[PDB]
């Protein structure tokens, strides 16, 4: 079965992290960056206790001087200390969606 | 402010 | 210091499903200020900075004029590089362009870039001389002999040190403020034990503008480079970047390390210690 890919194929680097350091009930910007990686096509989720937040917005795509694309993806938020939250990346470099989550001293 | 000119490979 | 416009293009095949997508947008240094994608409904060029939405009509309808037509142009690009390879109809393939100009801190113009890459590896580009090209494989030396023959590096070198070098000159004046800054990174250092045995050191940088910057570790004053673990700089969302470097340390073993800082907001470079 064929992908629909050309070219070396580069996994993403995937980090998800808040714009400011986090303080329950203070709102805050939830981050996912992915960076490094080819074809641009990617798909990218914020996940809330395991649900898809549903309007995230995105950067416009770019790439870096090595011609490998980046992405920011993000939402306003205001973290508790019980809500749990991560970034869901799929690419076709990837086995299946690859799953990260967000860690206040990350 | 973009280029004026693209052409052809 | 100096100064950077870029304009990033991509377009990518999607057989089977329309015609290539274009999205286009450019940079001053490391601050967007605009954007282009074939597929919304303005099909316009579009602000994307503060800065830039002073301009007016005449500005975004001759912007929007040639970055249209450069879609065209490497829609056109995507088809005929299909044919200089051979390659099937059904694949995606995907066309990146960049373009743009360095200026000095006098507004002297230091360097001009314009370069093609396809499926992610270079094809050709204008050589630092602007006067030559450099072609990656036998296709792009059909593309290099006949970009010779129409002097298309003569009409470049045109766009790049008149054209780009007066609307960069103009960006930086409209937005000093914002681009004419720096912010010094804040730095700390966390600890996170890993088992009884090693903990990691975590060197942080926050808050910083622009973009470049360096972190490294040392152990009584030799590099640790290959113990290093060393993030991609990440953008805060706010206009701001990250990075953080971190080393693995055996128990006891904290006070051995020393973080290093250097970023051009910095009068001189810092060191950190747990």
């Amino acid at each position: 079965g064929s992908s629909g890919s050309s070219g070396i194929q580069r996994t993403p680097k995937i980090q998800v992290y808040s714009r400011h350091p986090a303080e329950n009930g203070k709102s805050n910007f939830l981050n996912c960056y992915v960076s490094g990686f080819h074809p641009s096509d990617i798909e990218v989720d914020l996940l809330k206790n395991g649900e898809r937040i549903e309007k995230v917005e995105h950067s416009d795509l770019s790439f870096s001087k090595d011609w490998s694309f980046y992405l920011l993806y993000y939402t306003e938020f205001t973290p508790t200390e019980k809500d749990e939250y991560a970034c869901r990346v799929n690419h076709v470099t990837l086995s299946q969606p690859k799953i990260v989550k967000w860690d206040r001293d990350m | 402010m973009y280029v004026k000119w693209p052409w052809y490979v | 210091g100096s100064h950077s416009m870029r304009y990033f293009s991509t377009s990518v095949s999607r057989p089977g499903r329309g015609e290539p997508r274009f999205i286009a947008v450019g940079y001053v240094d490391d601050t967007q200020f605009v954007r282009f994608d074939s597929d919304a409904a303005s099909q316009r060029m579009e602000p994307r900075a503060p800065w830039i939405e002073q301009e007016g009509p005449e500005y975004w309808d001759e912007e929007t004029g040639k970055v249209k037509a450069h879609s065209q142009t490497d829609r056109e690009n995507l088809r005929i590089a299909l044919r200089y390879y051979n390659q099937s109809e059904a694949g995606s393939h995907t066309l990146q362009m960049m373009f743009g100009c360095d200026v000095g801190s006098d507004g002297r113009f230091l360097r001009g870039y314009h370069q093609y890459a396809y499926d992610g590896k270079d094809y050709i580009a204008l050589k630092e001389d602007l006067r030559s090209w450099t072609a990656a494989d036998m296709a792009a030396q059909i593309t290099k002999r006949k970009w010779e023959a129409a002097h298309v590096a003569e009409q470049q070198r045109a766009y790049l040190e008149g054209t780009c070098v007066d609307g960069l000159r103009r960006y930086l004046e409209n937005g000093k403020e914002t681009l004419q800054r720096t912010d010094p990174p804040k730095t700390h250092m966390t600890h996170h034990p890993i088992s009884d045995h090693e903990a990691t050191l975590r060197c942080w940088a926050l808050g910083f503008y622009p973009a470049e910057i360096t972190l490294t570790w040392q152990r009584d004053g030799e590099d640790q480079t290959q113990d290093t673990e060393l993030v991609e700089t990440r953008p805060a969302g706010d206009g701001t970047f990250q990075k953080w470097a971190a080393v693995v340390v055996p128990s006891g073993e904290e006070q051995r390390y020393t973080c290093h800082v250097q970023h051009e907001g910095l009068p001189k470079p810092l060191t950190l210690r747990w």
